[PDB]
RNA sequence: AUUGUUGAUUUUGUGGGUGGUGGUGCAU
């Protein structure tokens, strides 16, 4: 199990600015907030199971 | 007959060959389709279309959320008739009586016999106390008549269902309870015999309920005490023996 | 209109699903739930033509991945229709072993099952055989007490029919800790068949399943009803009681304690 | 009618209509998608990161969402409906909720207007 | 908790009811 995994996705600066550390899936059904799992050779979506290249 | 049989065997193998071919063609189709997976998904995504519940459907979703606010009724089982209960009780009495007769005549439950054992014999909040001393500390400050209350509370506080491991904790407490029953008898009690008689038999009644579920833990403690009495007898003879041993031998007959 | 290349791609899938019995499913098939227009993609695969084996595998895939509102459409348009047609077209009017498992997996999401499978069935001329088969699935599989209690209250409110009473009898056999609101609703249902001004239900002939359901309620929720609720039911058994079941229902009701 | 008592009914009405996002992950997902209408955050969260992130998301200039503070996470969970009801009627086996986000008010109630008026 | 990301649908401990898409004949 991974604890407080959602926190790792976001970094917040001292000024309160929130920056996303992971990319979102472009699938319309997935919509915003569905985050691609970062693998060494690919970006994977856990919802629609789509695969995207890391530098695409 | 033989020609019919070679026909049947041949017919079976011929279909068995067809199914395997049909299975093979299907796997080939899937593999080819998977290779074209990326190409098909591309345009299909490009054509993805752009961006009310039935009033019956609303009510069901509404309904479920009120029911959680409500309290839940306890379900009950069908009541057996007095005749059925008596017949069931009579049936159990018959079985237990028959088993006792069988064991009386040499039936040994592991159903072996006594003669089998004779091979090679002659040739060669509330804390649950795991130890007896722990129980006394908990009941150190109480009157004698209050021992059944804490002993019963320890059982209630540690039933098997409340948490995992409570069977073992009560299993050890069954042994600890027995060492308490014999321990109290050793202690002097002529001053308050009536009070002692109220606690000692109450504890024995509790110990009987434990034995029904934890006889194996009780049996091990019983056999250890028999070793302890023997060992003390070897060095002190009668001086080792006490009133606790006389009480102990009696409880074993009960349980 | 899907892309023309896609139509051949899923038409090829439709041929595969017709004879599919084991192995891995098409990868184009496993991604249908993620598509928004699955209602159109699913159509070209010919759901009516699927093997029974694919129906179970589609139910695993679609129910677990689609949303609650959408899974209701899948269960209603596909799983329910295949359930009804299969019973009617079979010689012995049974249900195929794989279609049987799909209903169990569809019950994984109780909200979609009840509103997509059960309620439409009983409100669309369910026969006794369908109620028995669907009742068995509901009896065997674990369902949450909350959803069933809303569902149990729902069926009791519908017009009386033997097919509906089968589901009422099943949901009472489950021995759920029915909330007091649902227990009252059960009381009203049995109360409304007593002759008083009242509807035809007072005089409607009552099959045995009605009395088994009323005995089931008495056996389990006798201790859960008020004294007032007890006397109305005791009146009901007096007037509409069965020859053999009635006395047993009376025995159970008197043995219970008021809440 | 206190502010705390107002939120008791408001959240309960949202529950009846499946309009609540319960928990951090659902709350964060709801906020980023722009479906959040109100945020109730626990002040007593042990991890400062949780408070920092939700406050940042609720204060996004694109989608400013009002935020409320609650003393106890266990006490918020009872509003979110996680706990079960005992025979006596008191809540039992309640589960703490660090964050709760309302997606749909379901029904318009005077207590909802009172909550909005404070924020305006 | 758990599903395959999802959200209380499951999992764990302790009890525990069930023969039932069962057949085969009989009586409108
Ligand atoms: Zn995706």
């Amino acid at each position: 199990k991974v604890k407080l995994a959602v926190l790792s996705y976001y970094k917040v600066d001292a000024e309160g600015k929130v920056t996303k550390l992971r990319r979102e899936c472009s699938n319309p059904t997935c919509g915003a907030g569905v985050f691609l799992a970062n693998h060494k050779d690919r970006l994977y979506c856990g919802k629609c199971h789509s695969v995207y290249k890391v530098n695409a | 007959k033989a020609e019919v049989m070679k026909e049947v065997i041949a017919k079976s193998k011929f279909y068995k060959q067809e199914r395997q071919k049909a299975q093979g063609i299907m796997e080939d189709q899937i593999d080819n389709l998977d290779d074209n997976f990326e190409d098909v998904m591309s345009e299909l995504m490009m054509t993805q279309p752009k961006k009310p519940k039935t009033d019956l459907d609303k009510e069901y979703d509404i309904k479920v959320k009120e029911l959680q606010l409500d309290k839940r009724a306890a379900p009950s089982d069908r009541t057996k008739t007095e005749e059925e209960k008596n017949a069931e009780a009579e049936e159990k009495k018959r079985e237990l009586e028959q088993q006792r007769l069988d064991r009386m005549n040499g039936m040994i439950e592991l159903e072996r016999g006594v003669e089998d054992l004779d091979d090679g014999f002659w040739e060669n909040s509330i804390s649950c106390p795991r130890t007896h001393d722990a129980l006394l500390d908990q009941v150190k400050k109480l009157d004698l008549d209050d021992h059944p209350k804490i002993v019963k509370n320890i059982i209630k506080a540690y039933q098997p269902k409340l948490a995992e491991g409570n069977k073992e904790k009560l299993g050890k407490f069954t042994a600890v309870l027995l060492r308490h029953i014999i321990f109290l008898s050793n202690q002097n009690y002529l001053k308050n015999v009536q009070s002692f008689k109220r606690t000692q038999n109450a504890l024995i009644s509790i110990l009987k309920s434990l034995s029904e579920k934890y006889n194996r833990e009780l049996s091990e403690e019983c056999r250890d005490y028999i070793n302890e009495m023997q060992a003390r007898y070897k060095k002190n003879h009668f001086d080792a023996l006490s009133n606790g041993d006389l009480v102990f031998f009696s409880i074993i007959g009960i349980l | 209109a899907l892309p023309e290349k896609v139509i051949k791609a899923y038409t090829t899938v439709g041929s595969i699903l017709k004879t599919w019995t084991h192995g891995k499913l098409p990868k184009l098939f496993k991604v249908i739930p993620s598509l928004r227009n699955w209602q159109d993609v699913i159509y070209v695969t010919n759901p009516e033509e699927w093997s029974p084996h694919v129906v179970y595998e589609a139910t695993k895939l679609f129910v677990s991945n689609l949303t609650a509102k959408e899974s209701q459409k899948f269960i209603n348009l596909i799983l329910l229709e295949r359930f009804r047609d299969n019973i009617e077209t079979s010689e012995d009017h049974s249900l195929n072993y794989h279609i049987y498992r799909a209903v169990k997996k569809s019950l994984y999401k109780p909200s979609a099952f009840f509103k997509g499978f059960l309620f439409p069935l009983v409100e669309t001329g369910c026969n006794v055989r369908e109620a028995t088969i669907a009742g068995s699935v509901l009896a065997k599989v674990s369902v949450p007490a909350l959803h069933s209690s809303a569902a149990l209250s729902y069926l009791l409110r519908l017009p009386f029919s033997p097919p509906t009473t089968v589901f009422i009898k099943i949901l009472l056999d489950k021995k759920y800790a029915l909330p007091y609101q649902t227990v009252d609703d059960c009381v009203y249902y049995f109360m409304r068949f007593r002759i008083l001004s009242n509807g035809e239900d007072a005089t409607r002939v009552l099959p045995v399943i009605w009395h088994k359901a009323f005995l089931t309620f008495a056996q389990r929720y006798k201790n859960d009803i008020t004294q007032d609720q007890r006397d109305f039911l005791l009146e009901t058994v007096r007037q509409r009681g069965h020859k053999d079941i009635g006395p047993e229902i009376r025995r159970e009701l008197l043995a219970g304690a008021s809440r | 009618v206190t502010i705390e008592d107002a939120l008791k009914v408001v959240l309960r009405t949202a529950l009846v209509h499946d309009g609540l996002a319960r928990g951090l992950r659902e709350s964060t997902k709801a906020l980023t998608r722009g479906e959040a209408l109100l945020v109730v955050l626990v002040s007593s969260v042990t991890e400062a990161n949780i408070i920092k992130l939700v406050e940042g998301l609720a204060n996004d200039p694109e989608n400013k969402v009002p935020l409320i503070k609650v003393a106890d996470a266990k006490q918020l969970g009872e509003w979110a409906g996680l706990g079960k009801i005992d025979r006596e009627g008191n809540a039992r086996k309640v589960v703490g909720a660090s964050v709760v986000v309302v997606k749909n008010w379901g029904a318009e109630t005077d207590e909802l207007s009172m909550i909005m008026e404070h924020f305006s």
